[PDB]
C-alpha cells in the first residue's frame, strides 16, 4: 500500500530531473519490501543519471537476482561497468543483454566499445 | 511554418573513433539525453603537446533543448574518451512547429 | 572586411539518398531559393515508431537571405521527401563584404 | 560546466582541394591564427558564370576568438586561392570552462 | 520523537507548495505511528493538491477511522469524490461534514452542486 | 497610496451555472487559491460545432499573485466543467498598498 | 499549461440596446471578426451635452486577435449606433494553450 | 482609427450598496475626476474575519487618465465606505483617437 | 547499506543548501542505524542551519551520548544555546568545547559573548 | 587582472560591542557565510525613540557572494543582537580574478 | 528579508577636526537631512598646492535617500569647512524591509 | 550640484602594515595612479591554510578614474605584499562638480 | 481665523520642501497677526533651511522677543550665526539654549565647535 506510493513517487521525481529526491523515495520503498525488483532496478538507474557507478552497480545487481530476465538491467549494468573502465564485465553484461534482447543496437554498440576498448 | 525559437540547442563535440561515436549517439539517443545525432567524419588540426597534429576524428552534432542540454553536458563529459572534450553549444534562431514540436517530446 | 550582418540565414535539412540531395540542391539554386548549398554525407541516429534508428542520410545546407527564407522553406516541406522534415535555421553574426554582396545579388 | 561565452568565433569556408585545405589548416593553426581546423569534403551546388556548377570541395572551419578573428579573416583572404572566397563567422553561445580556457590559450 | 519530526517537516513542505516532498515526509511520519490521524488527513491534502484524488480518497478514509468527527476531512473527500464524478459518494461526505459543521458553505455549495449534477 | 505592481493577477473564466460558479467560488478562496472572486452573469455568443450559440452563462474573475497563479489555473483545468475552459489572465499595473498587502496575505 | 501571449486582443463597448448589442455579438462573430462576444447589463455615468446622466447600457467584449482587431474595430464603427463609440482594447498577457488555439482557429 | 495609448486609467473597486455606487460615480463624474463610470452588480466572495463570506456588492470601473488617477484614488479613498477598499488599476493599450479625444476633455 | 546511502545523500543536500530535505536523508539513516554518531551531529546541523534550535539541541545531545568527544557536537550545541538566550548551557558547552580543542576561536570568542551577556 | 563581476556582494551592519562583533565575524566565516569580515570602530549618531543618541559602535563588512548572500543575511537576523538590524548590500563592479576565485571557493 | 531598492543613498565626506564631525553628525540628523550617520578617524593621502600631504582627518557616512539627498548635499556644502569638499553618493542595491522603513520613515 | 558620474572608480584592499599602507598610500598619489586615499585600522577574519585567522590589518581606499584604474591596479599587484592581494572596485553613481573636477585634474 | 489657516498652509507647505512658498504663507499669516511667536519662529525656519542665515536670524530674535523661552529658537538662531561665520553671538545663543534646555546634544556640539572656532 504504501510502498506502491513511495514507487510511484520516486518515477515521478525521476521523470522531473529530481534524481536525490528520488532517490530517497525508492529508498523508502524498499523498507516496506526489499524483494521488489522494480524498485531495485530503478534506484540504479536514479544512480547511473546521477553518475554515482558503485551504487548503480550494486543495485542492478540486486534487482537481477529478483529478476535475471531483465534485459535493461543487464544492458545499463554493462553501461556503468563501461564508464568505471571495467571491461571484461561490460562484455558479459552486454553479451547477456544481447541474449534476453539480441535486437538491442545500444547494447551491440557497447558490446563493440567495450572490445575494443580491451584491446587496447 | 517557421517559428522563432530560443529553447533548441546544438551540442558539437568530436570523438577520435566511430565505434565510440555510435555507441555515444544512441546511448545518448536512448535516455532522451538528445533527440538526434549526426556523425560526421573530419579532419581535426590542432596543437597537442606543442606539436601540430592531424588527426582522423569523428564529430558529432546532438539536438537537445535548453532544458536537457545540462543533463547532456554532464553525461557527455563523465562519458567522454578524451581528458578535455570539445563543447560548442550553438542555438538555432527559427525551426519548424512539426520539428520542434517531435524534438521536445522526445526528451 | 568583416561587416556585421543580420539578413543571411542558414537552412540545414537532411534526406535519405543522394539523388534526391543533389536534385533538391539544383532546383533551389536555380530558381533563386537558395544562393549556395552543401550536401555532407551523415549518419543519423534518432528514435523512429519508438525505437532506434542508424541510417545514412544526407545533409543538406541552404545559404540564403531572410527575406527568401520563407520561399526556400516553404518549397522544401512541399518537396521534401520526408513527413516530417527537418528545418533548422542558424544565422551568421558577420560576412565579408564581397561575399554577403555576392549571396544577395544570386537571390 | 557550461558558461554562456560571447568571444568564441567559428569562421567557414571552402577550398577546391584537399592538399589546399590541409595547408591552409595547418598554417593558421601553426601562428596562433586559429586555435583547431575541422576539414569536411562536401558537394558545392551554385551559380559560376551564370551556369549552374556541382563540384566536389573541402569546408574548413576555424575556431577562433573575436580578438583573433580579424587577424585570422585578413589571412585568409590574402592567401585564399578564390578570387571570391567564403567567410560566414558563427558564434557559439556557450561553451565548457576547460575548453573554453584551452582556446583562448592556443591563440 | 521522530515521527514528529517528520510530520512537521510534512507541512512545512506543504506550505512551500513542494507536494511531493511533503507526501515522502508524511509517508514517512506514517511508519512511525501509523495511527496518526492528522498525518493520515494531511497526506490525503497532499495528494489532494496534487490532482491524485483515489490516492487522496485512501487517505482521507484513513483518517476518518482513527477519527471520524473531522468536517474537513469529510468535506474533503466530498471534494476528491466530486472530481472523481462520483456523485453518490459525494452526496454522502457532503452531508456528513454539515451534520459536523452545519455553518460551512463550500460543503453547502458542494452539496448542492453535487445534487444538481447527479439529476443530469 | 498607489504603487506599480507586477505581481497581481486576474484570472477570467466562464463557467455555465450559478451552483457551479459559486462553488468554483468558495473553493478556490477556501484553500488560498485566490484572494477573490466575483461572478458575473453575463451573456455568451460564440461558434460551437459550427453553429452560433447565444447562451446565459456566468463569468468568474480571480483575484491572485503571480506565485499562486499557476496552482489556481491547474486546479481550475482539473475542475473545470467544460472541456475546454477559458482561461485570461490581465495584469493590474498598480494597487493600494493596503489592497496589496491584504491580497498577498490571503495566499 | 499557462503560455505568454501578446496576440490576443479584448475590445469593450457599450451600446445602448439589448436587441443592438446582441445583434452586433451575433454579426461579429459570424463574419469572424471576433471569436466570442460577453454582454454585461451596466449602467453608465458620464456627462452628455454638459449635463449629467444616468443610463442602463449593456457592455461588450470581443475576444479577437491582434491580426483581425483592426478589421472589427473598423467594422463597430462603421455599424455602431452611436456617433462617437467607446474603443478600448485590453490584452491578456497569458493564456491556456486549448484556449489559444480555439481563439486563433476561430477568426 | 486605433491609436496606441499609455495615458488612460481604468479604476476598478467594488462598494456594497447601490445608492452608494451611484453616488460614488455621479460625484466622481461632476467633479471631472473621471470621465465615466460603470456600475455592474456582482457576487463577491473572500475571507472576512477568517471566515467566508458570500455577499452582492457593486463593482464600479472608473475611466481616467494617468494625469487625474491620483486624484481621483485619494478622492475615493477618503470616501470609501469600507476601511480596506479595492484599488485595481489597468490600462488600455489602445483606443480610438475620438473616444481618446473626449476622455482628456472630459477631465 | 542503504542506511550509508540515506546518510550521503543527507550530506549532499545539505551542501547544496537543502535543508528540509537534508532532514529527511538523515532521519530516513536514523530508522536503520539509530546509534550513528554522525548522522545525529550532522541531523542537527540541518536543523541549526534552519534555525530550529530546540530540535537542533536534541540531535546535539543524542550525538554526543554515542560520541562525548566531539569538539564540534559540543561547541554547535553551545551556538544553538546561545540563540536561545540560554546562557548558562552555552557556558557549559563551550568549556566542554575547549577541553577537547583549546585551540578553536569560535568557541573562545562564544565564551566571552556567552559570559558577557550573563553578566548583563 | 580586473574582470567585471555581479555575484559578489557586500553586508553592512553594526553590533554594539567588540566582543559580539568578533564573535559574529567568526562564527559567519565558520561556516561558509562569509568568506571575509571586517570590522571598524565607527561612532553612531541617530534617532532613538525619539531622542538624539551618540553612541561607541562597531561596523562589520562581510564579503559573500549573491548565493550565499540569503543565507547569511538570514543567520544574522536570527542572531543580531538588536531587535531592528542594519542590513545594506552593496555591490563590487569588478574585482581581480584571483580575490573572486579565492572568494567563490570559500563559500 | 531582502528587498531590492533604488532610494537609498550613501554620502561620504571627510572633515578636518572629530568636534565638527559631531557637530555635522548631530546637525543633520536632528534635522531629517540624514536618517543615521558613522564617523570613522581616517588618514587622508592627497595633493594639497602641489605638495604631498598625510592628515588624520573623520570619515563621515550620512544615510539618506535619494528624495532628501539634494537637501543634505547643499546644506553640506554650505556649511562644510573646506572650500571644495568631498561628496560621494554611493547606493545600496539592497535591505532589510525593516531597516528601509525604518531610514524612509526617520526623514 | 550632484551630478551623475560613472568615470570615478574606489579601489579597495587591505595590507598587513602601517608603514607599509602609508608608503602604497603616499607612493600611488604622487604618480598620478591614485588622486585621495584613506587608510582604516580593521580587524580581518577570514580562512588562511583551513584555520581562521583575526588580524590587525589596514584597509585602504583608492580615489580614480576609471580610465587611470588598470594602471593603479597593475602597480598595485605588482607592489602589493601578499602574493594574493584584495581588489574590489566600488563605483560612485554620482558626486559634486567642483570634487569630480578635482578629481580628474589630480590624475 | 484667516491667520490660523495661513499659518496651517505654511506648516504644510514646509513638510513638503517648498521652501519658498512656506515663506509667502507665514508672511501672509504675520500681517493677520505679527505677535505670533510661532508663526515668527517657524518663518525663520523656512529661511534657516533654504540658506538665507540674515533673514533666519531677524525672524529668530522676534520670536525670542515675543517668547524668549523658545530653546529651539535660541539653538536655531546660533546655528544661523556659526553659519555666517560669528562665532560671539554663536556662543551666547548656544550658551542660552542649553540653560532651557540642557540635555540637547545638538546644542553641546555646536557651542563646543563654536569655541573650538574661535580659538583658531
Amino acid at each position: 500500500n504504501l510502498a506502491e506510493k513511495m514507487y510511484k513517487a520516486g518515477q515521478i521525481e525521476f521523470a522531473k530531473g529530481n534524481y536525490e529526491t528520488a532517490i530517497i523515495a525508492y529508498t523508502l520503498a524498499l523498507l516496506k519490501d526489499p524483494n521488489n525488483a522494480e524498485a531495485w532496478y530503478n534506484l540504479g538507474e536514479a544512480y547511473l543519471a546521477l553518475g554515482n557507478y558503485e551504487e548503480a552497480i550494486e543495485a542492478y545487481q540486486k534487482a537481477l537476482e529478483l529478476d535475471p530476465n531483465n534485459a535493461e538491467a543487464w544492458y545499463n549494468l554493462g553501461e556503468a561497468y563501461l564508464a568505471l573502465g571495467d571491461y571484461d564485465n561490460a562484455i558479459e553484461a552486454f553479451t547477456k543483454a544481447l541474449e534476453l534482447d539480441p535486437n538491442n543496437k545500444t547494447a551491440k554498440a557497447g558490446l563493440k566499445l567495450a572490445k575494443e576498448k580491451k584491446a587496447l | 511554418s517557421l517559428i522563432e525559437t530560443a529553447d533548441l540547442r546544438l551540442l558539437l563535440t568530436t570523438v577520435p573513433t566511430e565505434t565510440e561515436a555510435l555507441y555515444l549517439a544512441l546511448a545518448a539517443v536512448e535516455k532522451g539525453l538528445a533527440a538526434e545525432v549526426l556523425i560526421t567524419p573530419v579532419t581535426r588540426v590542432r596543437r597537442e603537446n606543442g606539436k601540430l597534429v592531424v588527426e582522423d576524428v569523428y564529430r558529432l552534432s546532438f539536438k537537445t533543448t535548453r532544458e536537457r542540454l545540462d543533463a547532456l553536458v554532464a553525461w557527455l563529459q563523465r562519458r567522454h574518451p578524451l581528458a578535455l572534450p570539445e563543447c560548442l553549444v550553438l542555438t538555432p534562431i527559427a525551426s519548424s512547429v512539426a520539428y520542434r514540436d517531435w524534438l521536445r517530446s522526445s526528451l
